[PDB]
């Protein structure tokens, strides 16, 4: 009953949490390559590195929504 | 016997694998680096 | 996944995970150590750089003649922390019985007595306020650990079940690497907090 | 019952998480093309991979969405 | 019976997504056209572009919550 | 009966919204009149078409609500 | 029944977005004049019709409260 | 009953809005008279007349959980 | 019966809104004191009726807190 | 029954309020200590003072939630 | 029944704070490798640090929800 | 059987308390060891201290958690 | 929980002396002896 509120809920705020750390990384890192252009290989490969480490715990967040569906 | 075992134990080795065809290449060249560097400050 | 105890006081596969990786740190320390070079190659240069790492950490938070006590303290914790973070990765076996050979860290009790070891020491080594501050630290650095370790023993399992009852290798392959990437940054981690206590209450 | 209460948590969290998230990016992106406007297809191709990795995650969370209002 | 109370929660999380971002994009394209004056174009077509691409999630929670209603 | 607590949260979401966004552009609109004068016209109505921006979501959302109150 | 909750929840939100929207214009006006003093009166106009704006939706929401309440 | 849950929730969302609305203003109005010292007196004028406006909302919000606790 | 609760999240909501209010007026007063030391007094006693000034408000959410859980 | 509910959301949402104001008033004093080094001793005290007062909102929160778990 | 979303929104706002906070972190570390190429080592290495110190206390929440799952 | 959920939501703010609060403070000090990387042991340390603050109320919180478990 | 803390305190304690004894005060002899070469 309660099982697909709690995932629904759990997967909701993985993707706000998700979305607020890749806006603000990515913001960041494209007002640096703005400032100086001949950095962006550098940047926007730090910036994937912090869509990963931002994205870490809302992808375990998804997964274990899929728990809570389960039971 | 668990079926897990074998299956995360074979691609732990793939990924192994995969790193050591990744991966061979930077930390032995950090080793070398560390080496010819203290080398170069002993002789 | 039970607790499987033989013993009623204490776990017993938790005193098997602490002793196999007891003896696989003594003899890759002792493999690395083999014998004296003036020239550094092959793990004696990788013992060193490990051991000029730890130093590093110990010149960035205190005086080195203050800390240069610590280092073979702080070497062996980075590397047994590092190894008992990746022995839960590979095999992580189940028995007919509850649960045998997961991880040492993955056991809270396992992770909180380290970090109170931790505290222990830099008491001897070295005001509600303070020592309710004292408490938070080291069951945060405890905690710290315990969960980084845990959660991904958990996801890593879960996957494997997924594969195995019915495609799903490369998830568990970046989980895997990610989680090997967890365990190296949560051995550093834990090691330079400790030598900031360390730093704090000496200095 | 829940489900569709949890299908539109799910789409909401995810809404609210891609708006701000996007809004980030494209606001700094905006004012870097109003420092140096010569950098415009950088600065878009950018900003359109940040946005599709901002999206994308609650593109997932609404596709599970649907398989949540399914049950 | 929650399918009211769920599009409602859907609307408004989109809403507030939408506001925050489109608040974010045009407040940062206002300071640049506030800065470099003859940019001012350039910097509307990027900014209705970006408030589009920003309301692209919300109107499609809008239009999933009537179905939400619905069932 | 609770479509009253479903069309108060739609309003409620969509007045907050509405007020962050309304904030964040009137805020640094008026930053780019304290810096320079000269420009009042063009930021003012680059300001009113931003408030119709981050209030049309929210005028949607208060017609949707009386939809869902009548529901 | 649950229509008081439902009117003090379109109260509460109404007033946290008012809160934040007026806080944000005032204080960068404040902001303003420190960067220059002698706008005073076109900043405070433009301060007091943003105020206005960002006020608007929720005193009707407010109104609706009280259409709320009622039912 | 539950109009004490309808008050509360007025009072204490009201609290938090004026809280953040009333940090922004004076916070930022410390720097404006931390930069500039000799304009202090009227920076803080308007600053208080920002601050009962920006409590203004909160206040009703008070009233009306007055109003909602006697229900 | 939920009185209590209604008294908790009232002392809640006024004491996360005190925490961001007051964080946000403290942190620009030391930055404040930070880029020019010889205004400390200064900027300590506006800082000090600012902060009176936040927490004015949730205090009578805490009085009115307990005549909620008197209810 | 439910003070349990009472006193836990209670302690949450001022661990929240402190950890947002702390996090704030921290992050503006080492930034005030990076910029200058030679008044850290001045920097402190005022930033200890000031996580004296947004933690000592929440203090009486948490005092105020073991009196409602025990009610 | 009541357990599983409990451990569910526990575990989605460890993915919400630790996202917020990793965010904040490698944001600002990818502006300050832009502001100079020559210190990204040192940034990376205290980056990795920092994700560490926010991604912590989350996963003890995630824990601490499989326990409450548990019970 | 609510004290389950007691539990998950006081672990569950302050661990997004303890995030925002510590990502804030070490985002800080990386732009900090940016701008000036000779000042890395004086950043440190307050960076800890700052660390400790922003933990040990959510850690005080987490262990008031169990109690609400056990409840 | 369990009872380990004690087994594993003084196992780490005995891990420590042993260690350092049969090979890291060697390392840091080398270390020193290299230092002052």
């Amino acid at each position: 009953s309660l099982g697909v509120l709690a995932a629904a809920i759990a997967v909701g705020l993985g993707a706000l949490g998700a979305g607020i750390g890749n806006g603000l990384i990515v913001s960041r890192t494209i007002e640096g390559i703005a400032r100086q252009p001949e950095l962006r290989p550098v940047l926007q490969t730090t910036m994937f590195i912090g869509v990963a480490l931002v994205e870490a715990l809302p992808i375990i967040g998804v997964v274990f929504s899929f728990i809570y569906l389960g039971r | 016997s668990g079926g897990t075992i074998i299956y995360q134990l074979l691609m732990f080795i793939i990924l192994l694998a995969l790193l050591r065809k990744f991966a061979w290449q930077p930390l032995m060249n950090i080793m070398k680096q560390r080496e010819e560097h203290i080398a170069n400050e002993i002789d | 996944p039970l607790v499987e105890f033989l013993g009623l006081t204490f776990n017993l596969s938790d005193m098997l995970m602490i002793t196999i990786t007891c003896l696989i740190v003594f003899i890759i320390a002792v493999a690395a150590t083999r014998s004296l070079q003036l020239r550094p190659t092959g793990m004696q240069n990788f013992m060193e750089w490990v051991f000029d790492f730890v130093r590093g950490i110990i010149n960035s938070t205190m005086d080195w003649q203050t800390g240069g006590r610590f280092l073979t303290l702080g070497v062996t914790l980075i590397m047994y922390v590092f190894v008992a973070n990746m022995l839960g990765l590979p095999f992580s076996v189940h028995v007919n019985g509850e649960l045998w050979w997961k991880s040492p860290t993955a056991d809270a009790t396992v992770t909180l007595t380290l970090a109170v070891m931790v505290v222990a020491l830099t008491h001897y080594y070295g005001f509600p306020l303070k020592i309710i501050e004292e408490f938070a630290n080291t069951l945060t650095l405890g905690l710290r650990l315990f969960g980084n370790i845990y959660a991904g023993e958990i996801l890593l399992g879960l996957l494997a079940s997924l594969g195995t009852h019915y495609g799903a290798a490369i998830p568990m392959m970046v989980w895997q690497a990610f989680s090997i990437f967890v365990g190296t940054i949560q051995a550093f981690i834990f090691t330079m907090l400790t030598m900031v206590y360390m730093a704090h209450k000496v200095s």
